[PDB]
């Protein structure tokens, strides 16, 4: 936990992250991506609830 | 009676409380992070790449390309005009 408490101090892109950097952290990320399209699901819940969103509508 | 051996038995606190899930997703990604991000994109020099160095980086929302880009379709037509008139 004091390794993982420095490695957090010490990296961590974040101001110029990159989804491919997150699609090769995790491959979570593309899979996720996968599924809801495979899925049918263009909206991907919680999205809207912790960032905007915006609308005319 | 001896005591009872509860108090030396811990394997079920490594799952017991909540940030042990949360540390063995931050152990994986911070660890995995790197210091600054690979790279922007913002530039490559592919002479188009350029443009966007100019116009497209990630702090320029100035018009510029707009009118530059539209400026270029009425270069198009306006030529077209002459090769059909």
């Amino acid at each position: 936990l004091q390794s993982t408490l420095d490695n957090i101090q010490s990296a961590r892109p974040f101001d110029e992250l990159t989804v491919d950097d997150l699609t090769k952290i995790k491959p979570e990320i593309d899979a996720k991506v996968e599924e809801m399209v495979k899925k049918g699901k263009w909206d991907v819940p919680g999205y809207k609830d912790r960032f905007g969103n915006l609308n005319v509508m | 009676v001896s005591t009872l051996i509860p108090p030396k038995v811990v394997s079920s606190k490594n799952i017991g409380s909540a940030p042990n899930a949360k540390r063995i997703a931050n152990v994986v990604h911070f660890y995995k992070s790197l210091p600054q991000g690979p790279a922007p994109a913002i530039k490559a020099n592919t002479r188009l790449a350029r443009y966007k160095a100019k116009y497209f980086d990630g702090d320029n929302a100035s018009g510029k390309p707009l009118w530059h880009f539209a400026l270029g379709i009425i270069a198009f037509g306006y030529s077209m005009e002459y090769y059909f008139h």
